């Protein structure tokens, strides 16, 4: 929606050539996509039709007791392609020129997604999530549409512009960003990866206190700080450089499966864990970074395990990872 | 730049251009405490180099030089006065001296009389033989005591100015540049807003005026 | 007062007599006497070592550290490492040994900033 | 004129279980206050016949010999009437949607207010003080109704939301806040209380010599200060939560008389005078903050006392308080 004819481009030249095994059968995954292009210098007013016509056709497959991701890049541009309809009318307007029933109309367009059990027969249950680029004016969340968008939506993914110039990708902010939806998960996660939250929490509080901790040093520098902060903001380093950021144009990082991402996360929390009872049990961290060294790095490695190779080989790989860690770990302080 | 994350109000504008004004003026104290504190730090590391040299040419000459044994006193024992262990004396007192603002650790010397020990009146030797330690090196102890003082002012002023300088180049270089983004973007916001609600107020007025009446 | 003791690690030609004369040897309830005999070739280095954690770091009452260069060019790297300010290690001249300016930690710390 | 409903309920049954010794015995206040209850709910039009009626009061009671008070809560719910008035009315819009006569509305009400000599015979004088709480759309000062009014008005007691929220009450903000009538209040303090304006005077200059130092403390640290300065501060502090801070629900805080302010205002002036000189002449303030500590303590508690046991009981303070230390 309002966005690059190129971007439209390089998906009908690169969708042919991948392929999923949904089906059970390598297939292009072009056969499961339908595409509506509306780009930034087509007309205007039909920005607004595109998005109400991807819905639609998302809604329809619904129907079919399909599970449909309709993705709209970028729902800003329909604002504005609003705007300005409504500054052609004269209309009065509202935060930041938008037109007053930009919230409403944002609100009934995102209802419209949810997991639904078809109206006819025979029963089938399928869903409609909708994913929405926001690009807010100047990079700025107090932007209208962001603020109405996050009222409305349930998953916060906010991107952080100083992390993508240094080429940290994906950005997430993962100070403000948020999912309402990690509860409802917990049944999912209990039936196949019953650790996977208390990993995700664990994470989360150790980015937590490097964040705060980064806060102190920038103003006082790495000192008075325990031997346990100073493992926390490395460890938290060490996440956010070889965890949070997956490197999409790669043979390796194109896709994480969950299964590979919840034993990195095994693997880092694991790292985290040695390192901190080392140095409670009086080691020194300085020196223990330097004798585990090796196992650091292959921690942080960890991320460049093909996921082609399989769920069984990656597995077997990783535990051989955590067994290695531990034993490195103890022999490092006697 | 980099800012704080604050919502643009006018009341926020005031409160950020008064933190400014603070940081501004507390960057200048800061900036002349740390002034002060180098000019004691330089007195100082030139007084301690001076005392270490008169320390080390009055020690041997006449501390070291003790007279207790053995052809010079009745007595030819090397440790004899280490039999007489008791209380602790010739000690000093740690005193909180307001160096350049902030209060130091330095010491003075504040003996006491112990146990009366001597080399002599019981060690053999005569009262000449103990001269020696009884004053040259009761002297020179109260030297090192005054040097020591001058040891724990240097350390002490050393760590102060450290963090002083630490933290004005944290408040000229973090603070203030912050604070100054954060009025700037206020400042923008807040003119978006009024043209926002100037030039909603102009549409009324002219659909007002040239269409009803 | 909070911290007033004298500790000396010097020969006996130091810490037997010269300011032992009015500085006394021992403490008001221990036995440890804040010195160290250091016999020339029998003390050993580890031991020297020890001695001088034990009467900086190991307790509270010595106000100050008095030791000789004897001790102190062997234990460099312990004195160089120690950058508290309570004891005061204070460098002196032993028998024929003179000061050298350009050894001890707090001169070198002097001439390192600003001269 | 557009408040809530339950603020002149509580006022309808607080005032008749409140007295005033005024006439020389306990009279409910009720008995000589009188309310124009027109809550929000309540038709907007109404919001001006409501300021209207209570000036008139006023000046009717003032036409008595009475020295009445209009106490109009909130002058800015009559501004907003007008404003919802003109807009259906047609005619131009405002810096803000409001009519381009508000300020003469506003000039025009409190304009009514006043020390005057009531028509016809026996002579008698009257007053008519006006109190109107303006409520500036989200805070902010510089909107049109309260500019306008502090055009007009004469006293400006700004109030500060940081301060409410902290529960410093009264939450005025001393900064902004000022008065035009401590000129002619002069004859009253030279017959009354001589010493009044000069200790009024020293307390907004220590106030404000905090205000501006507290800033450089808060990124700075109080260590780094003057001696001076942090007498200077400690005394700000302390005045602020003891004598600015008034709790007005309470038995000893409820009221405060002119005579006990004074006498807090003399404590307060003369603790920071005896710290600055304990200073000036050569003393460690942070030692002498813990040696003075409980002459610290009883200026700060000299707000405990209860004005029940009126003028000289309390006034032992003058001996109690100012001979017992300083």
């Amino acid at each position: 929606c309002g966005e690059r004819g190129n971007e439209m481009a390089e998906v009908l030249m690169e969708f042919p050539e991948l392929y999923t095994e949904m089906s059970g059968t390598k297939e292009p995954i072009m056969k499961r996509t339908t595409l509506v292009a509306n780009t930034s210098n087509m007309p205007v007013a039909a920005r607004e039709a595109s998005i109400y016509t991807g819905i639609t056709l998302a809604e329809y497959f619904r129907d079919q007791g399909k599970n449909v991701s309709m993705i709209a890049d970028s729902s800003s541009r329909w604002a504005e392609a609003l705007r300005e309809i409504s500054g052609r009318l004269g209309e009065m307007p509202a935060d930041q020129g938008f037109p007053a029933y930009l919230g409403a109309k944002l609100a009934s367009f995102y209802e419209r997604a949810g997991k639904a059990v078809a109206l006819g027969s025979p029963d089938r249950t399928g869903s409609v999530s909708i994913v929405a680029a926001v690009s807010p004016a100047g990079g700025d969340f107090s932007d209208p549409v962001t603020t109405a968008t996050l009222g409305i939506t349930q998953v916060f993914w906010g991107l952080d512009k100083k992390l993508a110039q240094r080429k940290h990708f994906p950005s997430i902010n993962t100070s403000v960003s948020y999912s309402k939806y990690t509860n409802v998960l917990n049944k999912f996660y209990d039936s196949n990866y019953p650790e996977f939250p208390v990993l995700r929490d664990r994470m989360k509080e150790i980015l937590s206190n490097a964040e705060e901790l980064e806060q102190v040093v920038q103003l006082v520098g790495k000192s008075a700080l325990s031997d346990s902060d100073k493992i926390t903001l490395d460890v938290a380093t060490l996440i956010k450089e070889d965890f949070l950021q997956q490197n999409g144009y790669s043979t390796y990082d194109a896709f994480c499966p969950i299964w590979k991402t919840f034993d990195m996360m095994r693997a880092f929390i694991s790292y985290h864990d040695e390192a901190q009872k080392a140095v409670a049990n009086g080691a020194n961290w300085s020196k223990l970074a330097d004798s585990t060294g090796d196992v650091k790095h292959a921690v942080s490695s960890s991320k460049f395990f093909e996921p082609s190779r399989g769920e069984k080989e990656v597995h077997g790989e990783f535990e051989k990872l955590l067994s290695t860690m531990q034993e490195r770990f103890a022999e490092s302080t006697d | 730049g980099n800012r704080e994350q604050v919502f643009p109000t006018r009341m926020t504008l005031g409160l950020m251009k008064t933190k400014l004004k603070g940081a501004n003026q507390g960057y200048s104290l800061l900036k002349r405490k740390s002034e002060a504190l180098t000019k004691r730090f330089r007195d100082i590391t030139k007084r301690i180099d001076d005392a270490k040299q008169k320390m080390g040419r009055v020690m041997q000459t006449a501390a070291f030089s003790l007279a207790e044994v053995s052809y010079a006193t009745g007595e030819n024992i090397g440790y004899q006065v280490q039999e007489s262990v008791s209380t602790a004396r010739f000690k000093v007192r740690a005193r909180q001296e307001n160096v350049s603002g902030v209060y130091l650790s330095q010491f003075e010397s504040y003996i006491d009389p112990e146990i009366n020990d001597f080399r002599l009146t019981g060690l053999g030797r005569g009262g000449q033989q103990v001269q020696r330690a009884k004053e040259i090196y009761s002297r020179a102890v109260e030297t090192l005591v005054e040097l020591a003082s001058l040891q724990t002012a240097f350390i002490i002023l050393d760590e102060v100015i450290k963090v002083t300088n630490r933290r004005v180049n944290a408040i000229e270089h973090v603070i203030i540049p912050r604070t100054e983004n954060t009025i700037a973007y206020i400042n923008s916001e807040l003119d978006e807003l009024d043209r926002e609600e100037f030039y909603r107020l102009k549409k009324v007025q002219e659909k007002k005026q040239n269409e009803t009446a | 007062e909070k911290r007033t003791l004298i500790a000396v690690i010097a020969d006996e030609d130091t810490t037997t007599g010269l300011l032992l004369a009015g500085i006394g040897q021992i403490t008001p309830e221990t036995q440890e006497k804040n010195f160290f005999v250091y016999q020339e070739g029998k003390t050993t280095k580890e031991e020297i070592t020890d001695k001088f954690n034990h009467f900086t770091e190991e307790r509270d009452d010595i106000a100050i550290l008095l030791i000789n260069q004897h001790i102190a060019e062997n234990i460099r790297a312990r004195v160089d490492s120690f950058t508290n300010a309570f004891p005061a290690i204070l460098e002196i001249p032993s028998k024929d040994h003179p000061y050298d300016p350009e050894k001890d930690s707090v001169l070198k710390r002097v001439r390192k900033l600003f001269g």
